[PDB]
């Protein structure tokens, strides 16, 4: 539970490491292992001749990915701690450290590298107006500064009751609650279980 | 990630349907955002990355 | 087998936990559990970075290997 | 090794190595340590199996079937020769299915070899499995688990009625 | 089943631990925590049970709808994460008798002190049951609660499942 | 609230058995009882030589001799061919392109 | 410290 | 093509072969986990080869080696396809089942 | 087991209801058999449809993964009702408004990806241009067949 | 605080039940008397699994007669669903049979069946 | 074991994980710095867009009103 | 999406439609109008193994561009300067293609110009 | 590894940061109730306390009758297989 994380930053400072790197890759921060596959799919998205609403809906939830990316990062690895009191820190085992090393630097890198040897089979689109070809990075940009808005305001001493929408994200949307119970039911209970017709 | 390289092994086929493309960009796009939209709350760090 | 550190040490003043204690206050309550908590604001744990300081982590070399590099970049290639 | 005008294969056209850089290939290194101390043991151990196999030479032969009279030819229920003309007309059918494996195995190793270019360039191949499915289709499709030359025969003619008739309007 | 009291206690309990999944920061829980005990205290004397039962009841729906949809749960608790996780390595005692002796061979100590614990157990047996024979009412017990054992030398009435079972972290 | 004296004594003369069962799953030292960088280079090159070189050996002769044999079991991709190539085969010139505008 | 661990039989 | 093909089937045996040490009893049981993360750093090493080839030249190819059953007109082969996607991906694969590991 | 302890027909009376209800270790004021028909099931307990996962998880259970105690009449429908299938607990909002708020959100997105599919999205640009005839023999044309010839002209 | 609406697969909190609180005297008298079935249940069933000479199985009297009445007594279950399929294959059967007699179904490379 | 753990206080750490953490950390730095100071157009854009208001009729064939 | 607001919320009677573009024949307004030149063979494509929907009127550069990575192995940072030259050809091919956009949507509005006064006659 | 003594000092530490308990008065063996004059509100909130400190829950129903250190001493004990 990543609500009793918590002032980790310094004292993991390998594992800090490669979870700033790997959320930014993930966030699609400009020539990492992660732009060089997302930026390009934006683009390709923006100009191509699409469902509007999809498109929409695409860019939106690459808003959505720098707020739970930020998310982790608040809450494992800023503020004061929340874990228990004996302290059992240790990330000092070399094949910890040496398997997260090898994919922090194909994190870093793999995308340059594998972008630059793949043959060409498409004809890039390369010609579209600034604001199709920054979109990725602006929203990407809004949902940290947003994100950062909404971490801090959980130190205010105010307390809140849950919205409808809030409920509707923590639960999956009730999709687990209803479609695990209702289709179990029904399967279940179809065969363990009038028509004169076969009465005769 | 199985999944995705079914459809790539077989764009050949994909590239000349556009129905096809239209219905696997809807799908992608509520997927895209609907779990984003879940991982926004979940306290589980296994959850959130998951 | 394994010694605690004393237990006087832990204390809400200095702390965000002070703060508490002065809100309470106002409304004639108390906040008996403070110093439990106190050690989570003490020691090491006082001073964590912001999220714009946890991103900036390394950047500072970084960025000075980069001046570098770019400096040597334009001598190698001037001459 | 095999038939190459049953198996055939256009002339290869290898391009020559035209290098525009300075650092050597490591792909051709490889290749001389691959050969050093992959193919050439590998091959000194099949040229001495190769010398034992020189030793005993025999040989086996392909079986050839003489052809018998067919079901058109067999007096109802006359058993005898409808065995013979039965056993004849199934041993064609899988002939029949192994010609159109061949003939699928020529298109799909032309897709293969014409890479990108390969629906313009396959189109010779395309044209032939076509027609060749096409006859297969008429004779066999449709017959059922439980075919046999009689039920082939029916369908030939009900067919050839079809065609004769067509031609009659026509 | 649970007394007043009991049910009480249990709310502020399960109130504080969903205030605390809401607060997350510790200086922010212990603010709100003193606030939700002051309101406890505000009726802790309340003499007349009518309302005492009356306020009990609407805490309970005030908790229904301010509770965390996803609480904190301690890993090992029921529906945890770790709830469970080792079940699959606790293998019961009984296994070892059908152990070969080849196997039995390589803990010669550990054999010798099991077959004294197994010796105990079955000199122990006819006093335990002697014991719950003459301490049940005509009606079969009315609880489940069992006694301790009074004489020296006696060991406490079905012991063996409890003193025996697997640890928590078996292997 | 409260163990009744009852209950505390259960609760006692149970801890005691099982902390002294606790105890006993300790081995004793003679258990169990069984019966009867140069390192580095050496581990890699045994492991190498019978999961690489050994292996591919097999495979070498397993397709160069009964797999390729055969019609149509490996087929490649046929090389692309660019103006101003060489054909090794038959030493082949392929033209140049046409000249390009500009730009 | 070691500790024993109960094992079913695998000899069998 | 001798090279290329060859090291792309080594590469798939040779992640088999902690499997058939197992399941034969011919291995250390003291590493077993340290021989299996060994196969997959060596099957990444053969893989990259040919993936290199793929990277020069293009150079791809199918290798029906086996011919397991034939349903009339339907010849099922074990067929493998080294081409783009199977070249890139399985050296990915490997490198980070390797760190996993 | 014997006879008297299976199993029986439906109670009619209530001597028959007492001699049900002790056979099932119940007590005759709890004990209720499912209403007379022809499903068969006797006089069988109808006991409460709730699930397993429902029962207290701290107390000692004889069966602790069922949560089940040795001897207890055991639920109809059981084998549905453990812990890894189906779940009737409470849940933090009620059942008939998850239902409307899913199915709102499912009805929204698929009738605004309609509209998206309407008024598609596309760039100012006229149809991309291709030599040959657009490429009518690279595409498998025919080459006996003459193709229609596509002219294309600079701008 | 909108009221609980219990459903089928969600069933209301005890916490919720007004019959929780308002416990009268002969509710308590029928806890103990459920307590009392419960306790002489426990009692019989531990004094035969801490047996230390018992080898097998506690066969249990309520499991038997659970799986003895689930055992007995041996629309999806009538001709309902069979007529139903049977007018959907008959129709997809006629409508396919009709195509392939006018030759207006594509059957150019269908050669397996 | 080499490392011991601490009641109630930061952790004990190693130099190693320390050094090594700062070094991947201004490696990342390091990379976007000198990725975007050679492929700032992969960021903001590789050519320019043109403004078509700006295309005069004749160049685009734009016959005049009386025709 | 400028263009998009205009044809969805405005009049579309005088926006090109992308599916069916153009609708003027080529010639219209342009007297004399030139071909387009493909520099490089149906042959050279086909032997390149292009693919098709790369075997555009920029194809040539994009040959030059595959000739220099295959040569120029194992650098892969090298061939930029094909790279870039293919891209920019692109880049050109695509400004035309938003020409003929422009000229189809002023040759729509010039349509209407007409038929308004017409209209008014 | 917890030992006896171990659980012991960490019980009987978060009692000496508790501000309604006087830390000299305070021995393994004090009662809550009858001995330190707190509550049943109390002690619910001094069960939080211990169930925080070792990372682990204390079901109501057993927290209830831990009523003094020495029996949550006895209590934790139990539930880790301490026996030294
Ligand atoms: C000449 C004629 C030849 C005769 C036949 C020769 C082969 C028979 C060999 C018998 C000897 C095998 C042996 O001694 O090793 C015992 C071997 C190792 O013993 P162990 O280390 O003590 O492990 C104990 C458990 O049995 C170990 O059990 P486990 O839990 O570790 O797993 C065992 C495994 C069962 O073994 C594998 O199936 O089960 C699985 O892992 C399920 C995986 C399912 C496969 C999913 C992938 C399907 C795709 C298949 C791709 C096929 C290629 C195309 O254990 C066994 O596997 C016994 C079953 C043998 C079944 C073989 C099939
Ligand atoms: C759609 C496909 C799905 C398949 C599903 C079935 C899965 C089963 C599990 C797969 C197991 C891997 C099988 C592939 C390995 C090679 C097997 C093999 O070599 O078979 C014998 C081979 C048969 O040759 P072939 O004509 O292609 O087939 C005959 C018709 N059945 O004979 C030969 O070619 C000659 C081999 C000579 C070997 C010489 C080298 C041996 C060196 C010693 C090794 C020890
Ligand atoms: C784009 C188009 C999208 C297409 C969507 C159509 C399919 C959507 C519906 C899928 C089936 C939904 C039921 C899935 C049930 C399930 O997932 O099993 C989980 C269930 C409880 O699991 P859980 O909720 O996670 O709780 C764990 C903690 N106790 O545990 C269980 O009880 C399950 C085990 C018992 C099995 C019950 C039978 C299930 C029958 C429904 C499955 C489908 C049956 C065949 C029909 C599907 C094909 C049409
Ligand atoms: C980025 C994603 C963008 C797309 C987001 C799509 C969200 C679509 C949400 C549609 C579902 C809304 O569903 C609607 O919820 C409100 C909330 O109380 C309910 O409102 C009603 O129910 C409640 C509770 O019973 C009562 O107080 C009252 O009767 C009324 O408020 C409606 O009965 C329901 O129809
Ligand atoms: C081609 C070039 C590629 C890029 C190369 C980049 C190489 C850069 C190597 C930098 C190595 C720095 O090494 C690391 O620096 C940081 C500076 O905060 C030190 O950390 C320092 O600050 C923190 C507090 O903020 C404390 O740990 C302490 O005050 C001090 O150690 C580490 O103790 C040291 O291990």
């Amino acid at each position: 539970d990543i609500r009793k994380m918590g002032g980790l930053f310094k004292a993991m400072p390998f594992t800090t490491t490669a979870l700033i790197v790997g959320s930014l890759a993930l966030t699609g921060m400009p020539f990492l292992t992660g732009f060089y596959s997302k930026d390009l799919i934006i683009e390709a998205a923006n100009t191509s001749y699409t469902n509007a609403w999809a498109l929409l809906m695409t860019l939106i939830a690459t808003s959505f990915t720098a707020i739970y990316s930020t998310r982790i990062i608040f809450f494992a690895l800023l503020g004061q701690p929340r874990f228990p009191t004996l302290v059992n820190i240790n990330e000092n085992n070399p094949l910890l450290i040496n398997s997260i090393k090898r994919l922090l630097i194909g994190s870093l890198f793999a995308g340059y590298i594998i972008s630059n040897n793949i043959p060409p089979t498409t004809i890039p689109q390369m010609t579209m107006p600034y604001y199709l070809k920054t979109t990725a990075l602006i929203v990407t940009i809004l949902g940290f500064i947003l994100a950062l808005e909404i971490s801090n305001m959980t130190k205010n001493l105010k307390y809140h009751y849950p919205s409808n929408a809030f409920k509707f994200s923590t639960l999956l949307g009730y999709f687990p609650t209803i479609m695990h119970r209702l289709a179990p039911y029904m399967n279940l209970s179809m065969s363990q279980k009038s028509s004169l017709l076969d009465l005769i | 990630v199985a999944g995705i390289f079914l459809l790539i092994r077989f764009y050949p086929l994909t590239e000349n349907n556009k129905y096809i493309q239209s219905i696997t960009l809807c799908l992608g796009a509520i997927t895209t955002l609907f779990t984003a939209m879940c991982a926004l709350t979940q306290n589980d760090i296994k959850k959130i990355i998951a | 087998k394994m010694e605690l550190p004393d237990y006087k040490q832990w204390k809400i003043e200095g702390t965000p936990l002070e703060t508490v204690q002065e809100k309470l206050a106002a409304r004639g309550l108390r906040d008996p559990w403070g110093r439990n908590e106190a050690w989570r604001y003490m020691g090491g744990f006082a001073n964590n970075v912001s999220f714009v300081g946890a991103l900036l982590k390394g950047f500072k070399w970084g960025f000075a290997a980069f001046v570098v590099a770019i400096g040597a970049e334009y001598y190698l290639e001037s001459q | 090794s095999w038939d190459k005008d049953v198996y055939p294969e256009p002339p290869r056209r290898t391009p020559a190595p035209s290098p525009q850089t300075s650092l050597p290939n490591p792909i051709t290194y490889l290749t001389k340590a691959f050969d050093l101390l992959v193919d050439r043991p590998v091959t000194l151990v099949r040229e001495f199996i190769e010398r034992q196999h020189a030793k005993n030479k025999y040989y086996y032969y392909h079986r050839e079937f003489r052809r018998v009279p067919d079901i058109t030819e067999c007096q109802e229920k006359d058993v005898l020769c409808m065995f013979e003309a039965e056993m004849q007309w199934r041993r064609d059918y899988k002939v029949d299915q192994e010609i159109v494996n061949i003939i699928q195995e020529r298109l799909k190793a032309c897709q293969q070899r014409e890479g990108e270019s390969h629906r313009q360039n396959c189109a010779k191949e395309l044209e032939q499995f076509t027609q060749v499915v096409k006859a297969y289709q008429d004779r066999y499709h449709d017959l059922g688990a439980h075919y046999s030359a009689r039920k082939c025969l029916a369908k030939q003619k009900q067919r050839m009625l079809a065609e004769r008739k067509a031609a009659k309007e026509a | 089943y649970l007394t007043h009291q009991q049910k009480v206690l249990r709310l502020y309990k399960r109130a504080l631990r969903h205030l605390e999944s809401w607060c997350i920061h510790r200086d922010k829980y212990r603010y709100f925590a003193c606030l939700l005990r002051a309101r406890f205290d505000e009726h802790k004397n309340e003499k007349d049970m009518v309302k005492a039962t009356q306020l009990l009841r609407e805490a309970e729906e005030e908790f229904w709808h301010g509770q965390h949809p996803q609480p904190y749960i301690f890993p090992e608790s029921p529906g945890g994460t770790s709830y469970e996780r080792y079940e699959c390595y606790k293998v019961p005692e009984w296994c070892l008798d059908d152990w070969h002796p080849s196997e039995k061979a390589m803990y010669p100590d550990y054999f010798a002190k099991r077959e004294q614990w197994k010796k105990l157990r079955r000199e122990s047996w006819e006093r335990e049951v002697k014991q719950l024979q003459e301490e049940t009412p005509v009606g079969g017990p009315r609880t489940e609660a069992l006694p301790p054992a009074r004489k020296q030398g006696d060991l406490p009435p079905l012991w063996w499942h409890i003193v025996t079972r697997p640890r928590e972290r078996p292997m | 609230s409260g163990y009744t004296p009852e209950e505390k004594l259960r609760l006692q003369q149970l801890r005691e058995l099982r902390r002294r069962w606790l105890k006993d799953q300790e081995l004793s030292p003679r258990e169990p009882v069984l019966p009867p960088v140069i390192y580095k280079t050496y581990r890699h090159s045994i492991f190498a030589f019978t999961h690489v070189l050994i292996p591919v050996w097999i495979i070498h002769y397993y397709l160069k001799y009964h797999v390729t044999t055969k019609p149509y079991t490996i087929v490649e991709k046929k090389p692309r061919i660019f103006p101003g190539d060489t054909i090794l085969e038959t030493g082949e010139v392929i033209p140049p392109m046409k000249e390009f505008p500009d730009q | 410290k070691r500790l024993f661990i109960i094992k079913p039989s695998g000899f069998y | 093509m001798n090279m290329f093909s060859s090291l792309s089937l080594v590469t798939l045996l040779l992640l088999t072969m902690p499997i058939m040490m197992m399941s034969f009893n011919t291995y250390k049981p003291s590493n077993y986990p340290l021989y299996v993360k060994t196969a997959i750093s060596y099957a990444f090493i053969t893989s990259m080869i040919p993936t290199m080839m793929f990277i020069h030249s293009g150079q791809e190819l199918i290798i029906s080696n086996w011919h397991w059953l034939t349903i009339q007109t339907l010849k099922l082969s074990l067929s493998f396809k080294m081409d783009y996607f199977s070249m890139m991906f399985i050296p990915v694969a490997l490198f980070v089942t390797w760190s996993i590991m | 087991i014997t006879k008297d302890m299976l199993p029986g027909p439906y109670p009619k009376t209530p001597e028959e209801r007492a001699a049900a209800a002790k056979k099932y270790n119940m007590r005759v004021e709890d004990y209720e058999p499912y209403p007379d028909d022809g499903t068969g099931y006797g006089d069988y307990p109808k006991l409460p449809d709730r699930s397993q996962q429902e029962r207290d998880p701290w107390y000692d259970w004889d069966h602790p993964d069922l949560r089940l105690n040795w001897g207890e009449p055991m639920h109809w429908d059981l084998d549905m009702y453990i812990r890894n299938r189906v779940d009737t607990s409470p849940t933090p909002v009620n059942w008939n408004l998850m239902c409307k708020h899913l199915f709102g959100f499912v009805a929204f997105m698929l009738f605004m990806f309609w509209v998206g599919e309407t008024y598609p999205a596309y760039q100012p640009v006229g149809p991309k241009q291709y030599p040959y005839n657009n490429l009518y023999l690279e595409r498998g044309g025919d080459p006996n067949k003459e193709p229609e010839p596509v002219v294309h002209y600079e701008i | 605080f909108p009221k609980y609406e219990a459903s089928r697969l969600s069933s209301l909190p005890t916490t919720l039940d007004p019959a929780e609180y308002d416990i009268s005297s002969e509710t308590r008298k029928a806890q103990a008397e459920r307590l009392a079935i419960r306790s002489r249940l426990k009692r019989e069933y531990q004094l035969q699994y801490y047996d230390p000479s018992r080898r097998g199985v506690i066969e249990d009297p309520a499991l038997v007669r659970w799986t003895y009445a689930r055992s007995a007594n041996i629309a999806l279950f009538g001709i309902g669903p069979l007529v139903f399929w049977y007018y959907v294959f008959k129709t997809d059967r006629d409508r396919k049979e009709k195509l392939i007699q006018e030759g207006k179904l594509d059957r150019t490379f269908n050669i397996s069946y | 074991a080499h490392i011991e753990p601490r009641y109630r206080q930061f952790p004990q750490l190693t130099r190693s994980q320390v050094i090594q953490a700062e070094f991947f950390s201004a490696t990342m730095w390091f990379w976007i710095l000198w990725r975007f100071w050679h492929d700032s157009d992969a960021v903001l854009g590789h050519f320019p867009y043109p403004d078509p208001s700006q295309w005069t009729d004749e160049e685009l064939g734009i016959p005049p009103d009386d025709e | 999406g400028a263009h998009l607001a205009r044809r969805y919320l405005g009049d579309a009677s005088v926006e090109p439609d992308p599916l069916r573009m153009p609708t003027f024949p080529p010639d219209y307004g342009f007297p004399e109008r030139k071909e387009r030149e493909m520099v490089a063979t149906q042959q050279e494509m086909n032997d390149a193994q292009l693919v098709l929907q790369q075997r555009d009127y920029c194809a040539h550069y994009l040959i030059r561009f595959l000739k220099c990575k295959r040569d120029s192995f194992p650098n892969f940072l090298a061939c930029k300067h094909e790279r870039h030259d293919w891209d920019y050809c692109e880049h050109l091919d695509y400004v035309k293609r938003m020409k003929e956009f422009e000229r189809e949507r002023r040759l729509l509005q010039r349509k209407k110009r007409r038929e308004q006064r017409e209209a008014d006659m | 590894p917890l030992t006896l003594e171990g659980i012991k000092d960490r019980v009987l530490y978060v009692l000496k940061l508790y501000d309604k308990i006087d830390p000299e008065k305070l021995s393994v063996n004090s009662h809550f109730m009858k001995d330190l004059g707190l509550d049943s509100l109390d002690q619910v909130e001094i069960i939080m306390a211990m169930e925080d400190e070792f990372g682990f829950e204390i079901p109501d129903i057993d927290a209830e009758k831990l009523m003094c250190p020495q029996e949550i001493v006895d209590y934790i004990a139990d539930k880790k297989d301490v026996y030294e």
